[PDB]
């Protein structure tokens, strides 16, 4: 999965 | 670039902006030396069931009759919005959010247990942990006490707090060196080494810089404190191997996505 990516991209 | 000191501000104001609970009011209150009340122990189920309610906690409900998974769901739930936070500190890390998206993520997949680690021996004594922003206190016995494998999870960070603990870092300096960890260009699967590798030398220098003029009677606090990066690879380690005999052994019991993510593919 890319949930840390999510955190990132605000 | 050349200024270290403005380096050293700027990573402390992002630090005091991500960070509700610093080190600074973690101390105030283990000392007592604080305005407010002390905090609510939990050291047994009856205290654990009083101070339940105040922990932060949304579920889909009542979650178990056992004292040990009810601890493991409610740290899982701490260690979420750990990583929430610091990967808002690690974007205010000057360069970060320039380097490759994949690079970011493979530096907070492999950074932040490393920075859990080192802000808990923050609001650890020789006694307990605050838990809940510092509004209650959870005894080190008690986290010992749990059934096997849960009783085995704490301990070795207790361990780890009173060695860490004793060089007396305060948040100006570990603001610096959260940073650096997080900074670590030998991270496997990274994509460019060398940007990376870039930042960290500022970020070593202004942590250099940082603990000679906070501490200017601890002769190479720098070098005992590079030192500590290797306790904490071992707390990793050991504690990957504690999941894995909760993950064979026990049941229901899946970790929350983020930190599935976090483990899956670690090392
Ligand atoms: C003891 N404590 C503060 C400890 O803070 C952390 C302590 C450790 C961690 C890292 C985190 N660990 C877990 C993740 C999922 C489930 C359990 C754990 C435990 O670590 C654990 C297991 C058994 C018994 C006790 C703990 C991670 O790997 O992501 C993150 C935060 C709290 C806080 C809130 C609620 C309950 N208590």
């Amino acid at each position: 999965s890319t949930l840390l990516a999510s955190l990132l991209q605000s | 670039s050349a200024d270290l000191r403005a380096l050293a501000k700027h990573l402390y104001d992002s630090y005091i902006k991500s960070f509700p609970l610093t080190k600074a009011k973690a101390r105030a209150i283990l000392t007592g030396k604080t305005t407010d009340k002390s905090p609510f122990v939990i050291y047994d189920m009856n205290s654990l069931m009083m101070g339940e309610d105040k922990i932060k906690f949304k579920h889909i409900t009542e979650q178990s009759k056992e004292v040990a998974i009810r601890i493991f769901q409610g740290c899982q739930f701490r260690s979420v919005e750990a990583v929430q936070e610091i990967t808002e500190y690690a974007k205010s890390i000057p360069g970060f959010v320039n380097l490759d998206l994949n690079d970011q993520v493979t530096l907070l997949k492999y950074g932040v247990h490393e920075i859990i680690y080192t802000m808990l021996a923050s609001l650890m004594n020789k006694d307990g942990v605050l838990i809940s922003e510092g509004q209650g206190f959870m005894t080190r016995e008690f986290l010992k006490s749990l059934r096997k494998p849960f009783g085995d999870f704490m301990e070795p960070k207790f361990e780890f707090a009173v060695k860490f603990n004793a060089l007396e870092l305060d948040d100006s300096d570990l603001a610096i060196f959260i940073a650096v960890i997080i900074l670590s260009g030998d991270r496997p699967g990274l994509l460019n080494v060398k940007p990376i590798e870039d930042i960290q030398d500022n970020l070593l220098q202004a942590l250099e810089l940082q603990l000679k003029l906070n501490h200017p009677e601890s002769s190479q606090l720098f070098a005992k404190l590079l030192q500590k990066m290797t306790d904490l690879r071992q707390i990793v380690t050991e504690h990957v191997q504690l999941l894995q005999v909760i993950k064979k052994t026990e049941t229901d019991m899946s970790l929350h996505p983020l930190l599935q993510e976090i483990y899956k593919d670690l090392y």
